[PDB]
């Protein structure tokens, strides 16, 4: 088994489409974190 | 080498708290002593408000 | 920080003995593999410190293939307990493959350290 | 001069050229690594080894041709150089060669040889070459789990898992009618446009190729070959790029020739560019750079290679190229696009107007096979002179902005920030 | 002043000056090499990298070379860039500077850099040792500065005034008019270089056959072999390079390379073995000299040896064309031999 | 086995034991001076200090030294104390431990510190070539261990067994008692040895002479002379060494070294001329190489080689019978000459 | 920070002009020979702030004798200093030694890189 063959990843990969999806909540989360974050020390 | 390590105080702040080649096994326990430095300096701050307005 | 030489010193002293040994190896075994290093496929050769000047001097010695295979073992181990599991019923060692590496090293090296440190404070041999 | 195509099955395209005096016949195929399974992935590269292993004293001892081949993921071709009154026995030797007779070539004993010659060499590049290893990574960890991302020579295993019968599997289910081309290239006008419609010069396996189901994709990912027991640390960056036929590849290529190349070591390289050699030469950091922008029919890889040997400062050197790309994405001058401009027509020129024939007849063989026709030097530059600060502006607002990475490192990366400091510096910043 | 050019309907120019002067003209160890090195910066009239700068905003660049007896300028550009390039390329070939102040910090390095790199590779350094046993200090000097013989900026000067001169010039081109060519170089500061006298030899260079060297280099072990060839019979040697590194000849996976290098009067046909081991490198020459100096058959390669050298002649300076008609049989004699590497267990010269 | 020794009354007493295996036995490249650099060290029971360290503080040292043909193991002690030394001396010598972690962090910098001393000489590297360049790979080995050939520490251990045996071995040393020497070696571990066969050459080795080599050194330059002498005539050799090397001829303030090595079965004759700048010495050396070749009366010369043979040969270990009584006339023949430091001045050995 | 091209252009455009020198040049002399640097065996090129990149890099390509003069300068002016003496008329500059043997390289070096920053930030208009 030559190391060209990457290990199995199926199980963990996103299987559905639309990858800004998982960005949107990425940073939709992001900034809520920075508004709590701001409000709480206002 | 890039200007964050160039400055002494940026560079003094990034090798002591932004970069820090840290384990890779680490639990909540370990946090837990920032946790309690964190605790003093909040102790520190608020005992010093206090004090302000105390006789 | 306990030196080595006593402790195989006590064992060739039990282990020759009959009825110490026949009453004491299998508890020794059950033990040793109810500790839990075992479980999670490390050998014993690893587990011990590495920040005495004793050890620096024992694996600066060590073969390629086994400081390779320790490195690996190492971050598998850092892996694997960060990821909360156990590695599966096939990939582990079995009583056979825990067998003892780094002891020569050890032995030879800490018997150096010791004449050193009994030599260099000799007296006038009265 | 212009191309001349025609097509009834078999495709003859000429590019007549009376500068040259060595012309040259082949074979291209649309086929090649990216469409086979990765069960046994060294058999493209194991038929130009047997294509160059013994037919080579035929045509030598014969008359005068010499043969090549060269296979990158889909541009599999086997051209035979000649000279300019020798094409009718170049054919003669292709025909022979690759209808009938197809069974003395297949010998068991030579088939062992080539079979052990190819094992010595994918051991040595393995071995050896660092720099192409880096980007064979590349490819296999950024299309994962798709036919694009196996290695172009195969693996170890594949090589020696099978013998014969996928071999010809793969002559049979690749070698046919439909995706076959010859090519003209060199002193030659109109004798190639006749003597390939000929009823002796037939394609075996007048069907289809088979079709694939899942055709590619793209994520980011890591591999980390670290051998510190090598000197120096190669690296290599890349991002979702544009495949053939698109109305964006001269835009692509623009971008990546805007940075453009440097060499260390060379005077003349340390003296020009753009302000992140400045950056680098103030505190040396690395010693080459290879910004590339890879095009294949299904998908692209526009990306980064470098090869540095002060291996304490990655980050530097990385932080440094990825800020210049924001700098790119946000604001660019309009001198350092003129100079791109001319840098890009310089380098097409050379490229697509060597004077080997091999090279234009591989790339005439690549633009037919995906195209129809080829695409001469005057139209493209017609098409590249409309790029303007605007249209690379709006293009890399969609490519290089917050879109996924692939990093592939060997030697000494202990600096090498894994992948969340090296991914987080796009859009991070005072934007 | 010898001026011509060439045209040809591809819209890529290229242009191209050669200076009949090099590490074979060399009065010290590698002063040629550090002309080359300092060629192409420092210009009076204009500034000296920057000035450059724009040139290659304009849509070309350049390029030096350093060969056995060239030192070659190229220039590739756009069709309408000639004149100002052509200007360019006389303003730099000039002697125009050569402070002393900007070689201790640009062009050492580089040399340093440039030999460090020829040295780590045995087969480069076996054929420089070959040059130089079969060659003495005539055509034989050591390519790359390496530093054993000290040389000074005023040496580099009188070197650069030995050799920039309008006499001893040779420009070229492609994709170029040759009436552009014809009147630009006259209206040009090339044309107002100061007229030298060509160093071109009238006569062959004398050869000395049967010498050896052996090298305690660490790596892999490489042994050559390398006959003088004079201008009588030349392009015998080429047919049989060409059938020796073919797969046509019996001797294919055990020789490394087989090249020629070619003069205006002559060459030194060389070959190369290496391995990483000894053993097989003692017993692939053993028999590569055995079956050689038996004699092999050469009349069956002159096709693909006529078909190599013409698709390997594209630069401008075509050497004498080289007749393959008169190429019947050969017969290995005496040679000059080179070990490299492990050579405590190569063979000697004499039991080889 | 041969033990000697030699009575005086003065109180410091020197034990030497020889082993008649070298570097010119050696198999490999450097294993015999790695064998030497890990000879005396880490015995299987007697350990590198805690029982060395002692030898010391009772009043002694040990030394291990290396020649071509001898690796000699030397102690010196006070008067009354040869038993415990010869005790330790036998122990050493029993193929003892060769413990593969000690070979990789003791004795391979020590060689690699010794290889990097003798590489800067010039005289060094001469001695190296002529003698690699006179004698091929038999008694002519590089001395010294420098990476080019790969040794295995089997291989050491291999040469150790093959050297360290009984009959191989002489016992000797100055100062000491005859017959309590005599008496203290049956008693011993030398006494268990295995009994293998000698190692010396019954005849004498095979000379080339007539050949050049030359190599590129940076800093001074060096022009060595070698010649191989048989033992029927070495004394001539001798006293003409001396007289090249002394005050008595004009051909002294510019000769840097005139010294000569004797063997059980001949020798070489060396000579040497080195200088800052390659102008003086392509000169000297013409010079040298004409006027020696005219040949030159010698016998003015015998006292003073009587005496200097008197001074340097005071060891136990007596030359052969050197009798200077038949020297009148010396005339050069041929020689083998190298070039050292500068490459392309030094002259070349067709005219010189 | 202060241009050296400049002070040449000023210094030519003072030098040639005939009423303005001959006003201003007994005065500048007689203010560099009060100015008291010449006493305490210093020349002018010794006194300039040497910090800067650009000073940097024109000391780099001084001749090593002219290198070592000044650091002899230097340090013979620390030790004067030091015990807030002056050396007697042997060791004072010369009125026609005050020579600058540093001006030409760094006005070649103040050429270099103010045309290199310039030519950097260009624009492409006519
Ligand atoms: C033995 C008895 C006590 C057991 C305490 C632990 C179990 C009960 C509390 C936790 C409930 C189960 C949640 C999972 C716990 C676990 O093993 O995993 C955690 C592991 O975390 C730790 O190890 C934290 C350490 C503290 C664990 C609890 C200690 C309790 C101490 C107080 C006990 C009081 C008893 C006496 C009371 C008088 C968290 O993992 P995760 O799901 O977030 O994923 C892994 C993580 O993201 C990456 O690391
Ligand atoms: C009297 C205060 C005046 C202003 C103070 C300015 C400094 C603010 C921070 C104070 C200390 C905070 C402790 C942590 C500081 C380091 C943070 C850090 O390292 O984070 C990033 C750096 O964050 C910064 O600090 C960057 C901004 C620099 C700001 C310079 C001064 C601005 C002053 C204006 C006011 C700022 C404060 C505003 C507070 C609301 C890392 O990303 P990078 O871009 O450096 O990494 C690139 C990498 O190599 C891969 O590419
Ligand atoms: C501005 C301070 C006074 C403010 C006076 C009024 C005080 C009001 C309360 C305090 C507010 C401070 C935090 C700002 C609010 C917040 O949560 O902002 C979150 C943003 C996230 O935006 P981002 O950091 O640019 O990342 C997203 C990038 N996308 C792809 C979406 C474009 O930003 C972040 O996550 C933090 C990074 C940038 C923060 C904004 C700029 C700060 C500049 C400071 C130095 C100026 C020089
Ligand atoms: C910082 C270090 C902490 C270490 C651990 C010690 C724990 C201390 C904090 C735990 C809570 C204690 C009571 C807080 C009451 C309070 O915060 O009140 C303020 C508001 C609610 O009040 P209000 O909005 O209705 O306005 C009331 C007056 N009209 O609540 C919050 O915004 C909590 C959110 C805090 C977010 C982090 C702020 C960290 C401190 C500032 C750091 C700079
Ligand atoms: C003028 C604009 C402000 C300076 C920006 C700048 O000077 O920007 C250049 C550097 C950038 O450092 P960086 O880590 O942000 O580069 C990260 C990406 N490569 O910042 C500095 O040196 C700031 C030094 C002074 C800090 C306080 C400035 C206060 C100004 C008021
Ligand atoms: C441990 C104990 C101490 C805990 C805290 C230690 C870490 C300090 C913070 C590190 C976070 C960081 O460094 O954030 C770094 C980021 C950006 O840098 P970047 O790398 O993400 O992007 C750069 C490379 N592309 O700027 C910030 O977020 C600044 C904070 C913004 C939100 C607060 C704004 C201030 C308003 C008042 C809030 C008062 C509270
Ligand atoms: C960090 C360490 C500290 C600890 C553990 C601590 C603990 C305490 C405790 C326990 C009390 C109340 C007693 C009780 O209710 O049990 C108290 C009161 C108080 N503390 Fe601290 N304290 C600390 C630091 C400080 C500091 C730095 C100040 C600074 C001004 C401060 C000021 C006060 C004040 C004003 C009071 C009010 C009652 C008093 O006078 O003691 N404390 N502290
Ligand atoms: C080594 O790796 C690390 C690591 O790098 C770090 C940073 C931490 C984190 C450590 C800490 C958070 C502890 C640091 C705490 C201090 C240094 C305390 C210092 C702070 C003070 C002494 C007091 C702070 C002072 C002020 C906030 C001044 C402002 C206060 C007042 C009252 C003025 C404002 C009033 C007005 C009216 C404006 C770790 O825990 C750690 O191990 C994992």
């Amino acid at each position: 088994k030559s190391t060209y063959r990457t290990p199995n990843f199926d199980d963990v990969l996103k299987e559905n489409n639309d990858a800004d999806k998982g960005r949107s909540y990425a940073y939709f989360m992001v900034g809520a974190m920075g508004l709590l974050s701001s409000a709480g020390a206002k | 080498m890039a200007f964050r390590k160039s400055n002494v105080y940026l560079s003094l702040v990034n090798s002591y708290i932004i970069d820090s080649p840290q384990p890779s096994s680490i639990n909540y326990w370990w946090n837990m002593g920032s946790l309690l430095g964190l605790c003093l300096v909040i102790q520190i701050v608020t005992g010093i408000f206090m004090a302000m307005h105390y006789s | 920080p306990q030196s080595f030489t006593s402790i195989a010193r006590i064992g060739d002293y039990i282990l020759k003995s009959p009825v110490l040994s026949k009453l004491c190896v299998p508890v020794a075994n059950q033990f040793i593999n109810l500790a839990g290093y075992k479980k999670l496929g490390l050998k014993f050769d690893d587990l011990i410190a590495e920040e005495n000047p004793i050890m620096q001097t024992a694996l600066r010695r060590l073969p390629e293939d086994e400081s390779y295979a320790r490195a690996y073992r190492i971050i598998r181990a850092h892996q694997t307990e960060l990821t909360h599991h156990l590695l599966p019923r096939n990939e582990w060692i079995k009583a056979q493959e825990d067998v003892p590496y780094l002891l020569p090293y050890i032995l030879e090296a800490e018997a150096a350290a010791k004449e050193k440190d009994e030599l260099d404070n000799i007296e006038v041999s009265k | 001069a212009e191309v001349t195509q025609l097509s009834n099955g078999i495709v003859v395209a000429t590019e007549h050229n009376p500068s040259a005096h060595t012309a040259s016949v082949g074979v291209v195929f649309g086929s090649g690594a990216a469409n086979e399974n990765p069960y046994n992935n060294g058999v493209s590269n194991l038929w130009k080894n047997i294509f160059l292993s013994k037919e080579n004293s035929a045509v030598a001892a014969k008359e005068g041709l010499a043969l090549s081949s060269n296979i990158s993921r889909d541009f599999q071709s086997y051209i035979v150089s000649s000279l300019p009154g020798s094409t009718d026995k170049s054919l003669d030797f292709l025909n022979q060669s690759f209808i009938q007779q197809k069974a003395n070539l297949l010998s068991s004993s030579n088939f062992e040889a080539t079979k052990k010659s190819v094992l010595k060499q994918v051991q040595d590049f393995e071995e050896n070459d660092h720099p192409n290893r880096v980007l064979e990574h590349l490819h296999s960890t950024a299309f994962q789990n798709t036919p694009l991302s196996l290695p172009t020579r195969g693996t170890l295993e594949s090589l020696e898992n099978l013998v014969v019968a996928d071999l010809e599997s793969f002559a049979n289910n690749h070698f046919l009618n439909s995706n076959a081309v010859v090519v003209g290239t060199g002193n030659i006008k109109h004798e190639d446009l006749v003597n390939s419609i000929e009823s002796k010069n037939l394609s075996l396996q007048t069907g289809t190729k088979p079709v694939l189901k899942k055709k590619a994709a793209f994520l980011g990912s890591e591999v980390r070959l670290r051998d510190d027991t090598l000197p120096k640390a190669w690296i290599s960056l890349a991002v979702e790029g544009e495949p053939v036929n698109s109305p964006n590849y001269f835009v692509a290529k623009l971008a990546a020739q805007i940075f453009g190349s440097y060499n260390a070591f060379e005077p003349a390289s340390r003296l020009q560019g753009i302000k992140l050699l400045d950056n680098i030469q103030e505190y040396q950091l690395c010693d080459n750079f290879n910004h590339f922008s890879l095009s294949y029919k299904d998908s692209g890889l526009w990306g980064f290679s470098t090869a540095t040997r002060n291996v304490t400062m990655i980050d530097d050197l990385i932080h440094f190229t990825l800020k210049q790309w924001n700098r790119l994405t946000i604001s660019v001058t309009d001198t350092e696009v003129e100079r791109a401009k001319s840098l890009l027509k310089l380098q097409l020129g050379q490229l697509y107007e060597s004077g080997n024939p091999v090279n234009d007849a591989n790339l005439l063989g690549a633009e037919v096979l995906i195209k129809g026709s080829k695409l001469s030097l005057g139209e493209a530059f017609k098409k590249i002179d409309a790029i303007t600060v605007k249209d690379v502006k709006a293009w890399a607002g969609k490519r290089l902005w917050d879109q996924d990475i692939a990093i592939a490192g060997t030697g000494q990366i202990e600096g090498l920030l894994d992948y969340m400091r090296i991914r987080s510096d796009m859009s991070m910043m005072r934007w | 002043l010898t001026v011509s050019a060439r045209d040809a309907p591809t819209k890529i120019s290229t242009l191209a000056v050669k200076v009949h002067g090099g590490s074979r003209y060399a009065t010290k160890d590698g002063v040629a090499h550090l002309l080359n090195r300092f060629n192409f910066q420092n210009t009076n009239t204009r500034s000296a990298l920057k000035l450059v700068r724009e040139s290659e905003l304009l849509g070309g660049t350049f390029k030096s070379t350093l060969d056995r007896e060239y030192i070659t300028l190229k220039a590739t550009f756009l069709k309408d860039d000639l004149p100002y390039y052509v200007n360019a390329l006389a303003d730099v070939l000039y002697k125009t500077a050569f402070k002393p102040h900007e070689l201790t910090e640009s062009v050492l390095p580089a040399a340093r850099y440039d030999y460090a790199v020829a040295e780590q590779c045995p087969v480069k350094s076996a054929e420089d040792q070959l040059y130089a046993i079969t060659f003495r200090k005539g055509l034989g000097n050591p390519l790359l500065y390496d530093g054993v013989e000290r040389v000074s900026l005023q040496d580099i000067k009188d070197f650069a005034d030995k050799v920039y001169t309008k006499e001893n010039l040779e420009v070229s081109g492609e994709n170029v008019v040759e009436a552009d060519l014809k009147r630009f170089v006259d209206e040009s500061l090339l044309s107002t270089l100061p007229a030298g006298k060509s160093l071109v030899s009238k006569s062959e260079p004398k050869f000395f056959l049967g010498e050896e060297n052996r090298v305690r280099f660490i790596g892999d072990s490489v042994a050559a072999i390398g006959i003088p060839v004079n201008k009588a019979s030349l392009a015998q040697y080429e047919v049989l390079a060409n059938y020796l590194t073919s797969a046509l000849s019996e001797l294919s996976g055990l020789i490394s390379s087989a090249k020629l290098d070619k003069f205006t009067d002559g060459g030194l046909f060389t070959l190369f073995v290496r391995d990483q081991d000894s053993a097989v490198v003692s017993s692939n020459i053993k028999k590569i000299v055995a079956d050689l100096k038996k004699g092999k058959d050469l009349s069956p390669a002159i096709n693909y040896t006529k078909l190599k050298n013409a698709v390997q002649n594209e630069s401008v300076s075509s050497p004498i064309e080289l007749n393959f008609d008169a190429v019947k049989d050969f017969k290995l004699g005496k040679f000059n031999y080179v070990a490299v590497g492990d050579v405590s267990n190569l063979p000697y010269l004499d039991e080889l």
